[PDB]
């Protein structure tokens, strides 16, 4: 139920494939999805979740560098997949930028994204 | 308005 | 400078290989390193950081399931690598557990880890 | 615009008074609001926010102890107030429980709440 | 054990008084302590913690505005107090800045501070 | 279902 | 004391 | 270096 295209509420598109081994591989891109806006994503998920109605734990990372741009930062999303008619992936994320030692205290932003199968 | 890939940037700033 | 063995203050060992393409691959295990305590880790890092003395942004994920155990959860670490005689990786992490809808509000723990090349 | 009753999406009610000095005082209670479910809250807010359309930064704390119950924990909400027809307070929170040194690593939960003037 | 002067690793000074009612009141200032760098702080703590060796949960807020300056932001610290010869307050914080709707996604920074009774 | 003030607890568990 | 892989768990609880 | 009250700012930037 995880493999496929996901959309958040910020205009971003998440395309991912869930391997039988627990691997998550894919691309994170803008609403448009031009070459310069595509970034590699890699992650892991629980390939054998509980059957009591609990969500499926997962997480992935995207370093904001591709063959055209580099934002010297990386974001990690941590959350869970919930199946059903209204399937969604609820996450909280951490975006860390490369900084000098003096600015290390303000190097990390925190937020939350909800991804759905429909725009 | 958005100048970082995270907020859905498409056009460079 | 990233490739190698890292140790945190909680008694965990992180063995990773940084690829030229920005990929991070490795294993996260206990201090002892027994087979049942080893988990796959995958992440990404900035393969072309700034040269103004800034750190290198990176992040990785570990889903807490291997061929022996399953904790139905996943942790993502977000932070930066700082080279030098006393090299280290300063991170903040998010641990999400698979939960029911009713317990979703308390599904995510937050913390911080500092990894060094020496125990 | 901050003084008054607020409701989150988890069945909680926030009653607060914003002082001219930047002080926030009030009570945090359940949907019902019985004596045993009421807790004291104290916080601070920017009493002279920008006029460029930016939100008003604020934060408050609630220690989960009253004259009847004690959960040995405290939550802090950090966020901003946005006025208008659909006024809201968007926050991210941290809930820390008192723990032994051995469990300190899992002492803090992170989440997000959105408060509105209407249920 | 909480009342008194505390110091973090960033060069900041925290002076607080813990009331019998669970209230925390004080001032957050720079190492120097000049008038323009002093800010009001208010919070809450567990006035009846467990006796099994667990820490004391607490939290406080500081809005970054005083009679001299205004940074249009507020920080909340959530953590626990641990008594003893080497007493300390271990915290994680959230710093939110007043932003426009378009910049709301990057309005909150996350970090951690350890306060001790000695510089 | 909720046993902590945070999730809107009303009845003690 | 540790019963989760992240705190360095060696043996199951 | 520090231009925000939280990092111990003394003088304004």
């Amino acid at each position: 139920g995880i493999t496929g295209t996901w959309y958040n509420q910020l205009g971003s598109t998440f395309i991912v494939t869930a391997g039988a081994d627990g691997a998550l591989t894919g691309t994170y891109e803008s609403a448009v999805g031009n070459a310069e806006s595509r970034y590699v994503l890699t992650g892991r998920y629980d390939s054998a979740p509980a059957t009591d109605g609990s969500g499926t734990a997962l997480g992935w990372t995207v370093a904001w560098k591709n063959n055209y741009r580099n934002a010297h930062s990386a974001t990690t999303w941590s959350g869970q997949y919930v199946g059903g008619a209204e399937a969604r992936i609820n996450t909280q994320w951490l975006l860390t930028s490369g900084t000098t030692e003096a600015n290390a205290w303000k190097s990390t932003l925190v937020g939350h994204d909800t991804f759905t199968k429909v725009k | 308005r958005c100048c970082h890939p995270q907020c859905g940037m498409a056009e460079e700033c």
